[PDB]
């Protein structure tokens, strides 16, 4: 059964979307992590 | 981008005004400039270079000829014509590739 | 004195092939783009083909009607143009010229060659 | 089974995603140093204040085109981006220098996304023609362009003051219930080092405010004075609307058919229901208070009593002069000689010719109540005290913002003028202020031209030198 | 189960991987409440740029009217000095709105006077705000002594300016050639300096290996060059020994002319009749992708027109290197024109007959038959059309004395349209021109020594050069 | 077997990468995929 | 110290007529590209009023009646045309140095 | 509206004392240089003496006639500008003006007050 658990943990903790770093120009944003 | 001519052919006293007008679907204008050409051509001979960037004379090119326009309307204009400017006339869009030609404008004297 | 001399034009028939050359001298070749344009009754003067500079990476630029037909070529020791026109059609018979481009603007014309197919 | 479905469930909940709408008022943004190097000049000459000396003017009336402004430099003379857009200039002198501070958006001028806020100082010198310019030295930028808002300056012992309010909501003005309150203070040198972190750029946290009654306190103004080793800071108070004690009967609605003996009062809101009340005043800063000085807050006396709005109090010809810009009902220009400075109290000029433009509901000339929020921060500089002839840059319409005019004027009287720009080219704030080079009268008036045509947006710099004959 | 298992968690870690690199702002679409005009990005563009690849509008008639109006922009460069001093020996480069300059700067009366300092900097070409394109410096290098640096000339090439300068322990290397060392110095600055940059905002490159040729000495002379890739040409004068020099003096053009020899066309290319060496053009090749410390390799100019070696220019414009040549010999008509080949150096001269430049005594304005003479002035010209070959520069209209400078622009047969930049009376020797497009248009700048303090002070004078001739 | 592939197509179907638009306090920033 | 001399002494001008006062110094008050030469006009029972100031600046609460011009060591007050209300002592100050001096005053009247 | 007014005249005897003082209002006094000037038809005005600034240390300047007699002094917080004279001569009857400068012009003068010796 924990390998069934297991799939359902890696797709939450593996596959994940942040925004990435910005830049305007030459100039760089930098953000706190969410 | 397509270049429409009018008159199709034009019969010109000597010493009178003639004006060749050009019709484009889409304006030939950027950088401030105007792409638009003008060459003649007389029979037996490669196209001349007449007008280049709707107003500049033209190398070798005569005050007789000028040119004006700008966007989509352009023409032009021959005075006082001679005997010397029988030829076809071509409209030229070098604003973006493919460049294109107009149909060819025939100037005669009457 | 700036001369655009065209040859390798003739009588070839329908689904052959020709190649142009046009002979460049009186000036710096390696530094001006260069053009052929066809002429013919029917379309009076039809844009054909576009060679850029070395440092363009020799791009090319073709009218639809002859673009996977014709291929356009330089050579800039032998100061030269070349076109080549494979899959040749009646559409294609006409006078080709080779002229040099200043500044976006066609100014020098050869004397043209012809083309019967 | 189940456990299938509770896989496909979690995969369709967390693998699908969007982003959150980015908050940049926590976010930093780095940009190279606009100014790494101080441009080359072979040590010219500077200009010094207007005070002390009678000079020379034309002043009379004259229909001539006696004024012939210049266009100078930039102060930061660097090349624009496309798309981008400077905005809510400030620009300061004295003693030679200058401060100069400009937030610089993408996208829209007004409501865009900040990439970076400019805040710098620079020597006022002959520019090699006996043509005054403004040469940068020294620039800092703050770490985060979106929470910094409404600078004001103070020069004193070869240091420039900026005071600026720090606010996570936005403009404090108009987010004033949501504001925190937080002052910041940055030091820059006008005579930089090599090197010194505490000298050429350091920062001021500001612990201790005294507001009085007021709720917050904030700057609000291009610039200050000092007396001695206290700088006084153009500010605006933040009163709680409830606690104002104002009698109605005040109100001068004579000479009116539409008013209400209550638009004096609710006119002095940016809403006429708003929460607070603005008043316009000062921020006290002693050097010598000891290692962490105090700010002080002096409110405005209510001579002529209106909103709160874009001040400067400049030094010219002996005597602190203060300038309230006419954000409200009275639209005429209103500024005269500061006779106290703590309480602060203004001997307001009765000045009938220079007059804001604004909306039809407040419109050009107005001097009846009305309840209105509204007006440009157009000054005036004193350049001459025998006569109270004053200068600056004004909008030259009535329900419009265009047509910047340079004008030379007394109370009753205009003198003289020149355009700055065509009739009809969109024109917002400007700044003006007049200096002595080689002995002559020069203006320096920043105007913010919004000439939508072509190019990068920016104020553009004008000096112009005021004559001395009528002819 | 578990192979099933292990299946989907690797599909899932391989399908969703989507790590990707920041976005750029300034290359997206960007909607505001009250937005500008969104247009087109295109940059570099919106700044200075040279002038390449447009048929650019100009006025190609001749004309009377005043059309041509010069602005003052002398306050953007430290020129200004002191009552106390004189500047001699300006440069002033230009390329892709960048800039290099330099003078040297001396105390009292500078043809006797003793150098202060000699300044070499650099910085960008822009409008700075009052819509006239403005030069803007700050990068800034000193030599420890002064008296050593001769006839710079500078090339830019990737976001530096490579300036190459003559070392002289015994004075001008041309008047004392027969006793210089032949030693080079290059110096490498950048455009836009680093705070805390070191090597990179200021570098000095030592040059130990100089491929001369037959030549016993080469040296830079002339304002500026053109970069190929990696590759920089400096105009450049060879010193060949006098009795080494091949020439047949019976292709001297003596045709039309009684009162010549044969001979005078091969003597004026010294500095004087017995002159120990010999002065011919070409050009200093430096290839910043040959190893290290690479060498300068010396390219002498075909003999077309062949002349005195004299300060000498080679510049891009509109698609093509182009050559100009001052002409200190008696062949005083404009030397200019395209580079047909970069090396060996072929240049296809102007047949120009309008533009000439003041001479002294025995090589006088207009002059063109064969006399011995070393007498003239630099007096730039920059192309502006390929198609009708116009130019632009600033010329004195003078024939005894280097006085009046007047910006002209001109045909090769004709002088359409001018302005005269100071009164007729008014002294003035080098004119350097460098033209740019700014928003599109055409401007020129014109650097010009002028006679002030009794002392002569470079000027820069930026002209817009107009649509049509109104 | 019938679970397996329903989580490989779930997978396959709904885990795709595109660029959502950037929105910043009130300006809507749309750029192309990567 | 700087002296200054006024003349002629008196006037007397026809209503509609000009009136012209001169002063000289004994040293330039020229100064700071600014000529510190003041004007005064004292009516009887009356302080005197600040007429004209560095030398051409008309003043505050003066007609155009009034106007002045000079520099250096030379300085003259022009009133065209008089009117009968301009009959007033009228003193030449001198404000560039340490003392602070006067002229004698002219005393202009009406014939 | 600007307002300088002048009291302590009248009759003392030579050899005697008297001081004078002049109240201002309706100006930011303590920003400005105050002067006093005396008129005596015998002489016309002539300039007595000069108080300046706290900021300049309260410096002051007098006639080459009174200095070492009269002592000129301000007390910036009732507005008023005093004039100390000591050891008084017939040579010093006339009449005392408290005047303002602005920008070292005396653009404002008070309306005098009688000093008879
Ligand atoms: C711009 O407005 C002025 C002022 O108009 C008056 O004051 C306004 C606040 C508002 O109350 C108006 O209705 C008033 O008329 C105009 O100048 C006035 O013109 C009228 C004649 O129409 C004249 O009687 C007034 O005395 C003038 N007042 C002043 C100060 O000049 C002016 O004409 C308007 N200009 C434009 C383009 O609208
Ligand atoms: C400047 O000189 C030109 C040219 O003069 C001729 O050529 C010189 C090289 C030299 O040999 C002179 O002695 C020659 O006269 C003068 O222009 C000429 O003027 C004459 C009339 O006197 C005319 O016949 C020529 O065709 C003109 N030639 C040209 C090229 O214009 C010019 O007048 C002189 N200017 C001054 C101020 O002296
Ligand atoms: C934005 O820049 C500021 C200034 O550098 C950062 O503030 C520092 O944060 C660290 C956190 O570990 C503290 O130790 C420092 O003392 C802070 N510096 C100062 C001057 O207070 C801030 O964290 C940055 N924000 C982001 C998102 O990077
Ligand atoms: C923005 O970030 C880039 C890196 O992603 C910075 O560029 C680097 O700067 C260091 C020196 O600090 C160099 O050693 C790297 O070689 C640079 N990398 C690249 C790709 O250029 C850049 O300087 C940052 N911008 C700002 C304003 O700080
Ligand atoms: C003043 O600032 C506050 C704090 O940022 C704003 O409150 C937020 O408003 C948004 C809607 O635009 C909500 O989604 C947030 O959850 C709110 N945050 C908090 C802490 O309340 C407020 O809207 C701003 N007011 C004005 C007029 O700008
Ligand atoms: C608001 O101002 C009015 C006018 O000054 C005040 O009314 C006067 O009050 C005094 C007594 O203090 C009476 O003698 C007057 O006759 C009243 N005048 C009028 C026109 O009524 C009024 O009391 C003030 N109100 C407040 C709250 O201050
Ligand atoms: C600025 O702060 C200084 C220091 O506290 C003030 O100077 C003091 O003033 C008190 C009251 O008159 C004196 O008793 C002290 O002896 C003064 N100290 C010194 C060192 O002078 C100064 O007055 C304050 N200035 C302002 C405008 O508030
Ligand atoms: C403008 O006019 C007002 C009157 O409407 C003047 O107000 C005076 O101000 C002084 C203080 O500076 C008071 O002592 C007076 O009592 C006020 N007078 C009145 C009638 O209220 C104001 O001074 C004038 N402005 C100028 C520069 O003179
Ligand atoms: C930025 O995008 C938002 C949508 O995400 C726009 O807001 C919508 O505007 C339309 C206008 O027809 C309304 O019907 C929607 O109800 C609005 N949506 C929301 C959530 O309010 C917004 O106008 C865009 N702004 C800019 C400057 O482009
Ligand atoms: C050319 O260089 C030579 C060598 O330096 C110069 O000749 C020297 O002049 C100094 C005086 O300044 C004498 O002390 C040396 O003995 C000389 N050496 C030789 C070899 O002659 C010469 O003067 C320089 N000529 C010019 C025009 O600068
Ligand atoms: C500058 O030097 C480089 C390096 O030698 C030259 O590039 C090489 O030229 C040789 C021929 O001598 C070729 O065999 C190499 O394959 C070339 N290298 C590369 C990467 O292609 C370069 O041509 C020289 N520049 C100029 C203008 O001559
Ligand atoms: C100027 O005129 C001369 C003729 O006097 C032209 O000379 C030709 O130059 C080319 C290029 O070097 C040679 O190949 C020809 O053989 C030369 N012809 C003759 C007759 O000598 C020169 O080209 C003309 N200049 C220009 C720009 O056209
Ligand atoms: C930015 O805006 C331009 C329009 O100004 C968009 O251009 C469109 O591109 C698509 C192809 O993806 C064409 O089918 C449309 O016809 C174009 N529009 C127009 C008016 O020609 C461009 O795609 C936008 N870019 C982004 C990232 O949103
Ligand atoms: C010089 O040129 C002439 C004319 O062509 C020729 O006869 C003679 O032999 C040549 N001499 C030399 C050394 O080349």
């Amino acid at each position: 059964s924990q390998s069934t658990a297991s799939i359902n943990e890696n797709v939450n903790e593996k596959c994940k979307f942040t925004l990435p770093p910005l830049k305007i120009h030459e100039c760089n944003i930098s953000c706190p992590n969410p | 981008i397509v270049l429409t001519q009018s008159p199709a052919s034009l019969a010109v006293s000597l010493g009178q005004r003639a004006t060749i007008s050009c019709r484009a679907s889409e304006s030939v204008h950027d950088y401030g400039i105007s792409f638009m050409n003008w060459f003649q051509q007389k029979p037996g001979q490669p196209p001349k270079l007449l007008i280049y960037s709707a107003s500049n004379q033209g190398s070798g090119v005569p005050a007789r000829f000028s040119g004006s326009g700008s966007g989509t309307d352009f023409s032009l204009n021959i005075h006082p014509m001679e005997e010397d400017d029988i030829a076809m006339y071509f409209c030229q869009q070098s604003k973006e590739v493919p460049y294109t030609f107009g149909g060819g404008t025939k100037l005669e004297i009457k | 004195e700036v001369k655009l001399e065209e040859s390798g034009g003739g009588l070839v028939q329908p689904g052959g092939s020709m190649k142009l050359s046009c002979v460049a001298s009186g000036f710096s070749f390696s530094y001006y783009w260069m053009n052929w344009v066809r002429q013919s009754p029917e379309k009076g003067l039809e844009w054909v083909a576009e060679i850029r500079l070395k440092s363009n990476n020799y791009g090319t630029h073709y009218a639809e009607s002859v673009k996977g037909r014709f291929t356009i070529s330089r050579d800039d020791s032998k100061s030269s143009v070349y076109l080549q026109m494979n899959n040749l059609r009646p559409e294609d018979t006409g006078i080709y010229y080779c002229t040099r481009v200043i500044t976006t603007v066609f100014a020098y014309w050869g004397q043209g060659t012809l083309v019967t197919v």
